[PDB]
């Protein structure tokens, strides 16, 4: 996982 | 003799806003002025006392 | 049509009837003796005097010496 | 022997002790917590009770972070110390209250007592109420104390009740104290003295309703 | 304990200390937080609550950048420091009142001087209205006239229309009577004060609401 | 030429009607003010040639 | 601590450090961006954000160009060179404003301030409206300071409202100051000096304009 | 499973 970020969208 | 009480009746509270200079809608210039309302109002105070 | 309460009052440094700080009025209180009575469950009643306020406050501006 | 009071902001951490081996309660007073989050393996049990509480049971030996949730969108931290011993109850308390609820008075007065109060209150405005109608002012219905002069002014009718209002006039010319029972005659149910002024001077003149009984039996 | 409010703009970046072992939690004081983002494998997990925070726990050890995503349209950063401890909150204050077409059209709709009225009864009893949200106070947003100070409270922004209360103190031994027009700066659309006030004797602590147009000027 | 002379536009009329202190259905009491309105919009004017 | 607002021409390019282990933030005020173009293989992870924003994860080690198009034909570019660090937001902004919104007054007045503006605006003007219709002017509608002499001239009357128009005429030959609130008589709405002149000397004889009630209650 | 957390969500 390079440079990959937790990107968590809520619903 | 049942204990005779004096009714208190508190009166109200007053609050008056300012109103700034300001341009309607229809184009009226409004110059300053004030407008008023009553924050708490007014009711029975319970007694304290009875004698 | 909306009412329109004060009069104007008795007739920096702007001498308007109007632009003072209003207060409000007194509401009005009277008191009423109620007749010792009985009711239907044969309770004998003595209340007292009741007071009810007759007129609701009204403003004012005061008068501007 | 008593719950201990924690008024705490909101978003609010208190340091207390909790029982590592009996049960702990946090409850609020009208509200009812929804949801506890804590780190995870560190609270074994949770359990909703009767209305807003978490009785809850940890096992762990170090002081954790321990969030509450309520109903009303408040959220409460508590750090706590996890300590041999019985079980401790907490009284969560919100600091600054956000509303005030004016309670109406509850109370209802019986009937009888309306109805007369009604009447005298339309009396003293003028208006009139539609059942009654106007007719001829009793000629005697008061006790007439210490030389008082009584003119006949006006009267309304109705079903079931009337009423009368007199003038009354003071002769005397002394200093009088009004008691409402003085002017009573058998058969009235209500006298008001319409300024209300305990004491009447000479030339005191004072108006007075009374409602008698319309129909009377 | 209360939450550390840290109140950065829309452009803000804040460096924090964030908890290891036990969760953390930033909320907004009037929107729901509804995305975070930060570099893989540095947040262990996050919940979103239900009065609208989140809650997070960062495992990791080295400084990192967090983004926090709310439902109005805002955007903030914050640097995390990570350090052994407990859990701690965060009130992220907007700074930059965001945008709520919704209010807008309840703004617009009713009259303009009864619009006033509502939003200054609501700010004396706390009945804040349903689309104003809790923004950062304007420093310098009032004239300040000849020795007094001021410090700022609370401050409630809609679309349109912005609400700021303001703590005066006289400085000057002599009591300074105070009139609202003194206070008008440009900008500002109406200046209540709290207890009517003919004038203020020396350490006086009287409050004023003042509201003032929403990015104008 | 009496025409062909730079256009300048005239000035509009401003009335100032003062509002006397009223009452409202919430219980207001209202002090407005003095309202400006323009009763006429501006017209066109060749200015007179020396 | 503050986004870094950079307002560079169309087609222009910003040289702007970014962070290589930490994402950073790129948002026009106003504006969504809607594409983001870079050396392939440079930026591993782009993400769109609330609104108009772009988060950029890059692992690179080598300064590079990158375009960003927004979504109202916008095009800017960037010169980026990775550095360790924190993540860096930056605030694009358009160099010359394009268009100029002139946004309306959205203010509204109170109903029977409008009713009483329009009525004397139509009589100033002459026309009168279809419910009014001509009738006697009052024989005295209000105060006369001073030695003027009112003589009446014209009035119209409605369902809900009625206007009369007097010649003042000043005797005293003294320079008069006007203030519209003299000439009140319990029972006025409105008062309109047709001239606005503050000062009227001997023979003044301005026009007023009063509204009162017809149907007074 | 570490930095996990423990959440009951009660009705």
């Amino acid at each position: 996982r390079p440079g990959m970020m937790d990107s968590q969208e809520f619903s | 003799n049942p204990g005779t009480v004096h009714p208190q009746r508190s009166r109200d509270q007053i609050a008056t806003v300012w109103i700034a200079p300001w341009v309607d809608s229809d184009n009226a210039f409004h110059q300053p002025g004030r407008v008023s309302f009553v924050v708490s109002p007014a009711d029975w105070v319970l007694p304290a006392r009875v004698n | 049509t909306v009412s329109t309460t004060p009069p104007v009052s008795a007739g920096v440094r702007c001498d308007n009837p109007g632009t003072v700080h209003p207060q409000r009025s007194r509401d009005q209180i009277a008191t009423v003796w109620i007749a010792p009575w009985v009711d239907s469950d044969n309770a004998f009643h003595q209340p007292g005097r009741v007071s009810f306020v007759v007129s609701p406050a009204d403003w004012v501006l005061p008068a501007r010496v | 022997q008593s719950p201990a009071t924690i008024s705490l902001p909101q978003g609010g951490q208190f340091r207390l002790s909790i029982s590592n081996t009996d049960p702990n309660m946090i409850f609020i007073p009208g509200d009812k917590v929804t949801a506890i989050t804590a780190p995870g393996g560190m609270l074994a049990d949770k359990r909703l009770t009767r209305a807003g509480g978490v009785l809850f049971t940890s096992v762990a030996t170090r002081t954790f972070t321990i969030f509450v949730e309520t109903a009303r969108g408040q959220t409460f931290s508590v750090v706590a110390t996890p300590v041999k011993g019985e079980g401790r109850v907490y009284r969560l308390m919100s600091a600054e209250p956000p509303s005030r609820p004016e309670t109406r008075k509850w109370e209802t007065a019986q009937a009888y007592e309306k109805l007369l109060i009604s009447l005298n209150r339309a009396v003293l405005t003028g208006d009139i109420p539609d059942g009654y109608g106007e007719v001829k002012p009793l000629s005697d219905g008061i006790r007439l104390p210490g030389g008082f002069s009584v003119t006949p002014l006006k009267a309304w009718a109705g079903d079931q009740l009337r009423a009368d209002r007199y003038e009354l006039r003071n002769a005397n010319t002394w200093g009088v104290a009004l008691r409402e029972q003085d002017f009573w005659k058998p058969g009235v149910r209500a006298v008001m003295f319409d300024n209300n002024a305990q004491t009447l001077m000479g030339g005191g003149r004072m108006t007075v309703t009374v409602i008698r009984g319309n129909g009377e039996g």
